[PDB]
């Protein structure tokens, strides 16, 4: 990936005006809602049968600002984000086996809760820009799988 | 395929979100012209594809009503949505890879727009009730 | 969705290929284990799952017992295959994104063994088959 | 892309033993059939609306063979196969307006002819080092879309 000057600010101004006690616990939750297949994963996270139950999950709201506070390296270093998640791709796919399409997943989930919170905010031009970093960290996470 | 569950959480959303139509579909067009820009040699008759453009606004009240149509029609899209399918593929040969973008689009406007009616149960629904217009839109291809 | 003429076509070529249809599985199976490495973890519970293993061909066996159900129950294959759909969404948590790699996988197989008989056109309908297939599987999981 | 001499030796051996003029009109005449919303990019082609018509024409063999000769100059170095296809990538998004999902659609056809050729040659150790040069073409035409 290359960056213009102007997905540099934007990616930056988002960041910098991130809730990611808010974001990542919505973007995780909705995550094991729509694509439920994912929750297998985090079975040991406490009870999650229900809607209610994965949103309310305080297991479930730590690991999705965890999971956001992964994108602040990549956010960082925009020009190094294929090598700033090999040790990450490799815990993914060696020790949880996660299969790589869920990353894509995830990742929309993020897009559409930080939509929820940008509104008219979230502009053709900020979706743009935030979705070509998150698909280089999506690139990234996929990386060291076989 | 979509449950009686999913059924009526879609037609409970459009029942809430439907009065803005017109502005779900202006502002998803645009986001998919200006996100995912192979899209727009497909709109290119038109005199104006650039940001706030009429004609893209226009269109927008046609997308947003084949969805419209689409709820309408959510027993069987198939049936429903034919005419829309055969359009696409013959007529206009959009590849039909495109669809799942514009539905990428229309999901990410309406959370934009509806924040507090877009949860994750109406997304989830909503989600399979556009990947089954999709595959609708795809009948005529092959 | 499948035409009458996609119908025809599937079961006119399963009707000549279905003699080698524990071939076809452990041909399928061990490919998809080997190319797609990721998929290896599914099977892990067997004592072999290297190449040659007598799980491999033993398991590849009711693979394409489920295909040819699937032909048999081409009709309908939301209903046909509603059970295999529960076993792999709930008691084996296989991720749905798994199904086209298999096919693809299946099709490869077919196309080593069957050359003559596996021309564009059995093909055009072979794969909007399976994907109806991938679809069917699909059912329990959302 | 990193290449094991094992992948190196069975790519190698492949395209040294390829009938081009027999693999290429038949992937792509495959292609045309199973996925025909390709057809609309070879609508001068001549005479193709059915499947005996797009099998022997003369136009869509040709194509097909300059095609799977659109893989030589990345076998022949495949440690540069991003930077050995940024022209062909260009003329494909902005000449050609095609559309990237169909490199893959085509790549797949490519092995499954392949598959019909080599029999039980064509063992799995041999489809994954195929269809991981495929891949690594098929990222390469789509790096220049944007
Ligand atoms: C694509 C965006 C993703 C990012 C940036 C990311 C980030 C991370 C982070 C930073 C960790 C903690 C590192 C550590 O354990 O040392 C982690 C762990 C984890 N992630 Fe991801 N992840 C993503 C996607 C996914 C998805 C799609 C899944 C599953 C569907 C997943 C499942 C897990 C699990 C199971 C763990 C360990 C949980 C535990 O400790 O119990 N991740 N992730
Ligand atoms: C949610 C999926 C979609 C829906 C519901 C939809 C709906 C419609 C409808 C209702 C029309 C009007 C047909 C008429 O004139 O009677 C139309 C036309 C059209 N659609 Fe779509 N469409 C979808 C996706 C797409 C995509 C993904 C593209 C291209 C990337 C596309 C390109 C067009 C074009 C080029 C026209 C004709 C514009 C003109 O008349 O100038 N559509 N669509
Ligand atoms: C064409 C698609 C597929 C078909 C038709 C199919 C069919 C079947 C059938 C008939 C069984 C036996 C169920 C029983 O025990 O009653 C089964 C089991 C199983 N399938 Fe699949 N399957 C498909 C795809 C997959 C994929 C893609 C994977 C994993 C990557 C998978 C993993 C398994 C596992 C792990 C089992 C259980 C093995 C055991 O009992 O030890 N299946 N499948
Ligand atoms: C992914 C594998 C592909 C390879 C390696 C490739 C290779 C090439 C080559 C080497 C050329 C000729 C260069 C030139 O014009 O100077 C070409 C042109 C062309 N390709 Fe591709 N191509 C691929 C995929 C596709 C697909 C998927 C499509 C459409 C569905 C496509 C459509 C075309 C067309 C329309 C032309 C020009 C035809 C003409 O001269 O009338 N290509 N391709």
């Amino acid at each position: 990936v290359e960056w213009t000057d102007k997905e540099r600010s934007i990616i930056s101004d988002i960041f910098s005006h991130m809730d990611y006690d808010d974001i990542g616990p919505k973007a995780l939750s909705r995550c094991l809602v729509v694509y439920p297949w994912t929750q297998r994963y985090f079975s040991g996270f406490g009870n999650l049968y229900n809607a209610e139950g994965i949103m309310s999950n305080a297991n479930v709201a730590a690991h999705g600002i965890k999971v956001l506070h992964g994108l602040d390296r990549g956010m960082k270093n925009m020009d190094n984000i294929a090598d700033a998640y090999t040790d990450l791709s490799t815990l993914h796919s060696e020790k949880l086996h996660v299969d790589p399409d869920n990353f894509k997943l995830l990742s929309d989930c993020i897009t559409i809760v930080l939509a929820a919170k940008m509104g008219h905010a979230f502009t053709a031009e900020t979706q743009g820009a935030f979705q070509k970093f998150l698909a280089a960290v999506v690139s990234a996470l996929g990386k060291q799988y076989h | 395929s979509l449950s009686d569950k999913d059924k009526a959480a879609v037609r409970a959303l459009w029942s809430k979100i439907g009065k803005s139509s017109d502005a779900i579909g202006n502002d998803a067009l645009s986001r998919m012209i200006v996100v995912y820009p192979q899209t727009k040699i497909y709109f290119s008759h038109w005199p104006d594809v650039t940001p706030g453009s009429p004609n893209i606004k226009a269109h927008g009240k046609k997308v947003m009503g084949g969805i419209a149509l689409a709820v309408s029609k959510i027993d069987d899209l198939k049936t429903g949505l034919m005419e829309l399918s055969e359009q696409h593929a013959y007529k206009l040969r959009v590849d039909p890879s495109n669809f799942k973008i514009l539905n990428h689009c229309i999901l990410v406007v309406i959370s934009t727009m509806f924040p507090k009616e877009f949860t994750p149960e109406a997304h989830v629904s909503l989600d399979k009730f556009l990947s089954g217009v999709a595959l609708a839109l795809a009948e005529r291809y092959r």
